[PDB]
């Protein structure tokens, strides 16, 4: 399947995976890293890299990072720049998070999965009222 | 000087603060905006906030002094028109001898402190600024002082010629 | 300030605390809870009520929680029915937290902050391209 990296400030995307296997239980090609005061983009880059060698990215990489701006989403930006099927995806939530789980196993195209990652995060902020 | 083109360098300790930034974006026509400052550039949560509040439309890129001077050296900028902000006069004369060329320098607006004489209603100097006004201006470099475009343009000289001497 | 209580199935809620006050310091007035496998919404109503009483709830609650539909959310739902100034907002994400955080402290109104944070959390999904 499509390769998934969750990326964020922190420590919170090891719980983001593991409350979308809560819900959708235990996934394979999926990847994280935490990023810690005193560390640089070079050094996410680094932790970026050892995590997708140890995925399949033959069919391309989505890298689902926690803002737009931050080192996580500068360092998947500087990997992401000339590689076809590589996308950055910012503002990660659970609603897209199992959206795109469950639709990876259906073997999508890479730009079906990107646009229903972006729809289903977006559309997954809602009010009670 | 076939390289890239300086649209305009305003010197500002608060960098984008209100809508001199958005004023000034349009205003100069600039689409790309470059911070040059250590001190921010070693602050990687201050950055995340200046570029997720940057103008749409215009890209914010924070790089050290070192670097920055790479970046010029590029010509991948060439033409293209980008606006420098810094925080204290000490860098821009530090371009300057790394063979960057600037024909003027706008003083947007400078915190006050203990020490320093107040020039303007927001603009403060040290020993330490004056010396590096007057190094730009002996070398034909020009200095105005001015808050917004809107308002009256001053010289540099003329209010530290006042002040000291 | 108005309260905020943070909410999702499994251990996720702490860590996006931790990702906000990352970004922007320590936060007061915000509580959090667990959803383990076992527990129902009943238990979930008493975990925020105890994680309520701790907090200044004069102006108004505000409970994010993961995605529409689960526990949290169900639980969460039962609470604010006939609470003035309470609401649920399903689809949490780093960049509706810091916006709210940042919001709340120069006092909006609470229809104010309700709407910033659906704009924000919705905005902040967004592709590199």
């Amino acid at each position: 399947t499509i390769a998934i990296v969750i990326g964020t400030h922190g420590w919170a995307a090891e719980q983001l995976l593991k409350t979308a296997e809560m819900l959708l239980g235990e996934q394979e090609n999926v990847g994280w890293i935490d990023f810690v005061p005193g560390e640089n983009a070079e050094t996410l880059i680094e932790k970026y890299n050892a995590q997708l060698a140890k995925l399949d990215t033959t069919k391309g990489v989505l890298f689902l990072v926690d803002t737009w701006g931050g080192s996580p989403f500068n360092a998947a930006s500087r990997i992401v720049v000339d590689k076809e099927h590589y996308e950055v995806i910012a503002g990660v939530n659970i609603p897209m998070l199992v959206e795109t789980l469950m639709a990876r196993d259906d073997d999508p195209s890479f730009d079906e999965l990107v646009a229903l990652a972006v729809e289903t995060g977006r559309e997954g902020v809602k009010a009670l009222k | 000087n076939d390289y890239m083109v300086i649209g305009l360098a305003r010197i500002d300790d608060r960098l984008i603060h209100g809508q001199v930034a958005t004023r000034w974006t349009k205003e100069t026509n600039v689409s790309r905006i470059i911070v040059v400052s250590d001190e921010v550039a070693a602050d990687t949560v201050r950055k995340t906030l200046l570029t997720q509040v940057a103008p749409p439309g215009v890209t914010a890129h924070v790089v050290d002094v070192a670097k920055m001077i790479r970046v010029y050296n590029n010509p991948k900028y060439a033409g293209e028109r980008v606006m420098l902000l810094f925080t204290n006069p000490t860098d821009v004369e530090r371009l300057v001898e790394g063979g960057v060329k600037i024909t003027s320098v706008n003083v947007g607006g400078m915190a006050f402190r203990q020490g320093k004489t107040q020039v303007n209603n927001a603009v403060s100097v040290d020993e330490k600024d004056i010396e590096a006004f007057k190094k730009l201006n002996a070398r034909g470099i020009e200095l105005e002082v001015r808050k917004v475009s809107t308002d009256p343009k001053l010289k540099m000289m003329d209010l530290i010629s006042k002040i000291d001497k």
